[PDB]
């Protein structure tokens, strides 16, 4: 039931960390093996997503979805600068334009692909959970006729009560499916960790 | 009066609930001591023929 402005406000705490650490990382870049920053960022991204996975609940306040982004601030802060420094390492000054164009093209393609996969997974797993849930709502079940009795107490018809129960099942399925995606993303991160070590150190 | 006797006798003979179909029991929401009306589901019988 959030609004657009409130929903956007829940992602403010991501920028608290980078807006500070970005210069410090830039200032001290002379004495860091940037690969170790990339590895730390991947571990920090896995931590944040597992954090979201085991803590999302129907009655979670604004703070329950604001601490994880505060943590993700570190992960985002130490991922762009080092990896982009590695990406454009050793190339002559004249070609920096073409390399940047290629990098941006690949990154945008990746973003589009990620959105396309995630949305479909979310909806389909919501459907699966809906199927597995609506089974329990049948006759021959206490604490199922009681719900109908309480609903009819408020004046709702039988059909309206059925619709209300269906809506609740849908919401629960969305939360479960949404948390199943976060778990998968963190797991996938755990494997992408070590690839950054294949890059030679000509950085400069 | 014979008609009323017949109605009462049918009422008494119906205190034993008989299965109308051959099949298998699936759900059981009836326990000893439950208060039952003609609108309360009790069991289900699922044949395996057709």
């Amino acid at each position: 039931g959030y609004t657009a402005t409130w929903a956007g406000l829940a992602s403010a705490p991501v920028g608290i960390i980078p807006v500070i650490l970005s210069p410090i990382i830039g200032r001290f870049a002379h004495k860091l093996d940037m690969r170790r920053l990339v590895t730390f960022s991947f571990i920090m991204y896995a931590v944040c997503f597992y954090w979201r996975a085991y803590t999302f609940e129907p009655g979670m306040d604004f703070g329950a979805s604001a601490w994880p982004q505060f943590i993700q601030g570190f992960a985002v802060a130490c991922f762009f600068m080092p990896l982009t420094t590695i990406t454009l390492s050793g190339l002559p000054p004249e070609r920096l334009a073409a390399a940047s164009s290629l990098s941006n093209f690949t990154r945008t393609l990746a973003g589009s692909i990620g959105t396309s996969i995630t949305t479909t997974m979310w909806t389909n797993r919501e459907s699966m959970h809906h199927a597995q849930l609506t089974e329990s709502v049948n006759p021959f079940n206490p604490n199922a006729q009681a719900m109908y009795s309480q609903l009819e107490g408020l004046g709702m018809t039988q059909q309206q009560a059925s619709g209300w129960i269906a809506q609740q099942i849908t919401n629960q399925g969305l939360i479960i499916s949404a948390n199943e995606i976060f778990w998968m993303s963190a797991g996938i991160f755990l494997v992408l960790l070590g690839l950054v070590w294949f890059a030679k150190p000509p950085f400069g | 009066a014979a008609t009323e006797v017949r109605n009462a006798w049918l009422a008494l003979e119906r205190t034993r609930i008989i299965s109308p179909m051959t099949g298998y029991v699936s759900r059981r929401a009836v326990q000893p001591g439950a208060q039952i009306s003609p609108t309360t589901p009790l069991m289900a019988v699922v044949p395996a023929t057709n």
